[PDB]
């Protein structure tokens, strides 16, 4: 999940997107991180199958 | 059912861990642009790689200046190339005509 | 009751909330830039295609090229920007189509908002590889893109 | 790790540790070729990584 | 990206370092508020007096616009008494439109009005303005920046941060905090001690 | 006779329907632009639909 937000983050930075578009997968990064550090500490946790 | 076992997809081999004598071998240094340095360990008689990706993760060159023109692929596709390959030069510039001369009817009437 | 101003102030603070799903977040963002219609995508794509029709032409000109007069060179500037303000517009025009699109494909696989990025960025090619000369709403040339 | 222990000082990491630490820069979500069952390039089990 | 740990678990250790409540750390950190990370002194220090005569010359325009709108619907209004008082009607019917265009008016003044008290708001932000300061409402901060574009830098989340850690003193920071516990009482000193 | 529901009704701090209707919708709908076709649905939507 990182490893794509983080790649999505880059070609969106790299083709030019709008403020919305680009701080919304900021935002999904930081969730990612958070995710990774902590699951279920802020917000609903990462659920599986 | 079975079993439970499971095995690392690799093998595990067992021989002498001898320290004595090795394949000798020579140490190549890869910089990248912002002057980090990187010693690789090459074998001998190895042909050493004029660009090598380093520990940093970037693209790096070797110290040695040979520089052997590795002739850099073209800009993949840009939108300037899916503009042009569907319109034609003088109806591109025919519209920028009518929004130079629109700006112009908005500033001075 | 429109006014008076108790009724729209409740909507105001309701407004500047936490929303801590960052779904429901992206939503509220994206409800804000006003749906186009034909016309207004005909005319949102000439300024696209103009803009940059006058970067090209631009550093085309700017290599080897003109001392350019102020006036052009400030209006064709501004033709290059107002381009990309056009092309931005549209793209948070149809974010909601985005939206409605990858509503559907959910519930399995992947998240929610790792679609919704993808549909904007199947968005972005669609916008670039857009023709309005053929004379066509722009949801039925995206919606193969997204 | 030889056992000759007098402290054990945690403390909290900044970049120019943490890519000091690694070996390599993983940079694909990918893990493991499906077909072939070897690890990926650039990988999340990447064998130069 | 912010680390988690030294920002959610209570209590929150970024808002302890830079003095920031976590229910607005919160909306920085995931995109939903801005934060000003620096401002100009000085150039705010002279050019408050020469934007507050441009601010003048603004509302002096919108009071332009105002007796445009006062002038335009007395015209009207006059016009509602040469067709209102100047046929038979009824004696209400013919001052139902004068009721119209006083109410048109009792709007308009609440537009003119509700706009001015919008530029007066972003006046005073702009008077107000100083670092590790949240500007909520977006509009207010897109309006604030392309007239106010020079004079401070603010930007919104991690990097915003960064850059608050990058410009802060922890020495006189300490100092103030230890000057507070030397003077201070009640719950400034028990904020004080649990902050140093 | 309910001198606690009398109580209650002298500090009612509201007087008009719509406006209790849209006090609740503040409060179960925190994040949501109120209007008073929505408030008038979503009470009977929890516990009538």
């Amino acid at each position: 999940r990182v490893i794509n937000r983080n790649n999505r983050l880059k070609r969106l930075i790299d083709l030019g997107a709008p403020e919305i578009i680009v701080n919304n997968e900021k935002r999904m990064l930081q969730e990612s991180v958070d995710a990774l550090f902590d699951n279920g500490r802020r917000g609903r946790p990462v659920t599986g199958p | 059912d079975r079993v439970l076992r499971g095995s690392r997809l690799g093998a595990v081999s067992y021989e002498t861990d001898r320290n004595h004598d090795l394949a000798p071998r020579q140490i190549a240094r890869y910089r990248t642009d912002n002057g980090e340095e990187f010693e690789v360990p090459f074998a001998d008689d190895a042909e050493i790689p004029g660009t090598w990706l380093c520990r940093n993760g970037m693209e790096g060159t070797l110290i040695e200046g040979d520089l052997p023109e590795p002739k850099k692929v073209k800009p993949p596709r840009t939108h300037w190339d899916m503009l042009l390959e569907r319109r034609s030069i003088e109806e591109l510039e025919e519209l920028l005509k009518e929004r130079l001369e629109l700006i112009r009817s908005r500033r001075r009437g | 009751e429109d006014e008076s101003e108790a009724l729209r102030q409740a909507r105001k603070d309701a407004e500047l909330t936490a929303s801590a799903d960052s779904v429901r977040a992206y939503l509220k963002q994206i409800g804000k830039v006003a749906l186009l219609n034909a016309e207004e995508e005909v005319e949102l794509a000439k300024r696209i295609e103009a803009g940059l029709y006058a970067t090209q032409l631009m550093t085309e000109l700017s290599e080897r090229g003109e001392k350019l007069p102020a006036a052009q060179r400030r209006d064709m500037m501004w033709i290059c920007r107002d381009g990309d303000r056009a092309k931005n517009h549209l793209l948070e025009a149809n974010l909601r189509l985005v939206v409605s699109l990858a509503k559907r494909y959910t519930g399995r696989g992947m998240a929610f908002l790792d679609l919704i990025q993808e549909g904007n960025l199947g968005l972005i090619r669609a916008v670039e590889k857009f023709d309005y000369t053929k004379g066509y709403k722009f949801s039925t040339y995206a919606t193969w893109w997204i | 790790d030889v056992n000759f222990f007098d402290e054990l000082r945690i403390g909290l990491a900044t970049a120019e540790d943490i890519r000091q630490w690694s070996y390599g820069e993983v940079k694909k979500p990918e893990t493991i070729n499906y077909r072939t069952l070897k690890p990926e390039k650039d990988g999340l089990f990447c064998e130069k990584i | 990206v912010t680390h988690i740990w030294y920002f959610k678990g209570v209590p929150s250790r970024l808002g302890y370092l830079l003095d920031l409540a976590p229910k607005d750390l919160e909306k920085i950190i995931y995109f939903a508020a801005y934060v000003i990370t620096s401002v100009d002194e000085e150039m705010r220090h002279n050019e408050l007096s020469t934007l507050e005569a441009e601010m003048a010359v603004e509302r002096k325009a919108v009071e332009d616009q105002r007796d445009g709108e006062l002038e335009a619907r007395a015209q009207k209004l006059e016009a509602d008494l040469a067709e209102l008082e100047a046929e038979g009607a009824k004696a209400d019917a013919r001052r139902k439109v004068r009721d119209g265009g006083e109410r048109e008016m009792r709007q308009i003044r609440d537009r003119a009005q509700r706009e001015l008290d919008r530029l007066e708001d972003i006046w005073s932000t702009f008077t107000k303005l100083a670092p590790k300061q949240l500007i909520v409402d977006e509009n207010l901060y897109r309006e604030l920046v392309d007239r106010y574009g020079e004079y401070f830098t603010g930007a919104m989340g991690a990097e915003s941060i960064q850059k608050l850690i990058e410009n802060f003193d922890i020495d006189a920071e300490a100092e103030s905090l230890r000057d507070v516990i030397r003077n201070g009482k009640g719950q400034k000193k028990l904020r004080a001690l649990k902050r140093l | 006779f309910s001198e606690i529901m009398r109580s209650t009704l002298e500090k009612d701090n509201t007087v008009g329907t719509d406006e209790a209707l849209l006090d609740i919708y503040r409060k179960l709908r925190p994040g949501e632009p109120p209007t008073k076709e929505s408030a008038q649905t979503l009470l009977e939507n929890l516990f009538f639909k």
